[PDB]
């Protein structure tokens, strides 16, 4: 007897004092002091703020440097406009909704600014794991006379597009669903409910296989192979003081797309598990709050790495902020 | 090989 149900929700208070309401009518203050909502909306209002333009001047970036045009980049495009699915479809939703204690937009609301959140966090995280393949193709070359171009980099973005369709949809038909999760003022999938009308247990399963250890595993495998070559190279041309130079720049690269990734998704994982594995426990509001901060930031944090610590779109950027110079 | 890193955004 943890929270309280109702049909499209669960809150997570006991109603034994008879003050709960449906998070679609009316403010969680029980849940959770104002001025903590407020700060909720701080943060979303922080993550716009930052979000917005280092993820839109990619793009616009992009539109003004030729160069910047080629098809091992179109992945980092596409990473940009699933960080504004989160901006515009997550972040302003919820600013809006934390101030009013609660999600206004209803159940209809909770579905779209779910499913678009989702769809954004998933585009990301697959382009992050197309991008380690890509780059082992072209660095580790697995396959001989094989030249990465135009028609495999659209390839690449479709599948992001597909894998994270074949997350975000089935909760809109059935299997999971999307509710208001912690303060209830934003929605995302329902993995900690069991919910055999909708088969949250075996959703849970698969998202927890298919969308974190696949991508854990294809990402290792990609980017240790890739720090292996570069590794072998540089030992084999020691002559070549850029050529060391290049191998440690590329190690610590890895070391930080491995450990940003992990940041980023290893919260939720952790969470979705130990809850699993403890279903008689009692996880309160902000605690369901602390895997979405993780995630939700990685919307400017993975930007930093990815694009502003690329050479050539950081060049192009500073040129492009600067008026035309430098 | 740097051609390559070049390339893909890592050196
Ligand atoms: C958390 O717990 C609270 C307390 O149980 C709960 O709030 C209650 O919901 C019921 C309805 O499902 C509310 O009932 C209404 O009372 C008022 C009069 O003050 C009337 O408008 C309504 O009367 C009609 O309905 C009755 C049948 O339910 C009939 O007997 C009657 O003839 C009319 O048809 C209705 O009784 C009740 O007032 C609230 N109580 C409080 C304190 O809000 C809340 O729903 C629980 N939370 C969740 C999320 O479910
Ligand atoms: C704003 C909230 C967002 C972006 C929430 C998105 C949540 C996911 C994409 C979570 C996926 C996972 C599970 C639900 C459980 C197993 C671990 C994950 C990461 C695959
Ligand atoms: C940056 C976007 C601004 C969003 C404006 C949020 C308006 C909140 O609206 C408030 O909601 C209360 C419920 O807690 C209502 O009782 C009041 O009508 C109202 O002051
Ligand atoms: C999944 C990818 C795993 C990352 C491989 C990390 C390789 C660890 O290797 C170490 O990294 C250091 C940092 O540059 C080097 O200075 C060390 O000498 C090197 O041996
Ligand atoms: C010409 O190239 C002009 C360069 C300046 C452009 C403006 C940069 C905006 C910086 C925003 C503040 C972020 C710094 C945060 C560090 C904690
Ligand atoms: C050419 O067209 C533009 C050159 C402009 C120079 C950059 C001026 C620096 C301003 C930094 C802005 C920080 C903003 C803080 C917002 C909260």
């Amino acid at each position: 007897m943890c929270g309280t149900e109702g049909p499209n929700f669960y809150v997570p208070f006991s109603n034994k004092t008879g003050v709960v309401r449906s998070p679609f009518e009316a403010p969680q203050y029980y849940l959770a002091e104002p001025w903590q909502f407020s700060m909720l909306a701080a943060y979303m209002f922080l993550l716009i703020m930052l979000g917005f333009p280092i993820n839109f001047l990619t793009l616009y970036v992009t539109v003004q440097h030729k160069k910047l045009r080629t098809p091992l980049n179109y992945i980092l495009l596409n990473l940009a406009v699933a960080d504004l699915f989160m901006v515009f479809g997550g972040f302003t939703t919820i600013l809006y909704t934390s101030l009013h204690g609660y999600f206004v937009f209803g159940p209809t609301g909770c579905n779209l600014e779910g499913f678009f959140a989702t769809l954004g966090g998933e585009i990301a995280l697959w382009s992050l794991v197309v991008l380690a393949i890509e780059r082992y193709v072209v660095v580790c070359k697995p396959m001989s006379n094989f030249r990465f171009g135009e028609n495999h980099a659209i390839m690449g973005v479709a599948f992001t597009w597909v894998m994270a369709l074949a997350c975000a949809a089935p909760p809109l038909v059935g299997w999971s669903r999307y509710i208001p999760e912690g303060m209830q003022c934003s929605c995302g999938i329902d993995y900690y409910t069991p919910h055999e009308e909708t088969n949250n247990e075996s959703f849970v399963i698969y998202m927890f296989v298919v969308h974190f250890i696949i991508p854990l595993i294809v990402i290792f495998f990609c980017y240790g192979q890739l720090v292996f070559t570069v590794k072998e190279a540089a030992a084999q041309q020691q002559e070549s003081a850029t050529t060391q130079k290049a191998e440690k720049e590329v190690t610590r690269m890895v070391i930080i797309m491995v450990i940003a990734f992990l940041i980023c998704w290893l919260p939720y994982a952790g969470v979705a598990f130990y809850i699993f594995t403890h279903q008689g426990s009692c996880f309160g509001p902000i605690f369901m709050t602390i895997p979405a901060f993780f995630a939700k930031t990685s919307a400017v944090y993975n930007p930093v790495i990815y694009i502003m610590m690329n050479k050539q779109f950081r060049n192009c950027m500073v040129t492009t902020l600067c008026c035309g110079k430098n | 090989i740097l051609e390559n890193l070049k390339d893909v955004g890592l050196f």
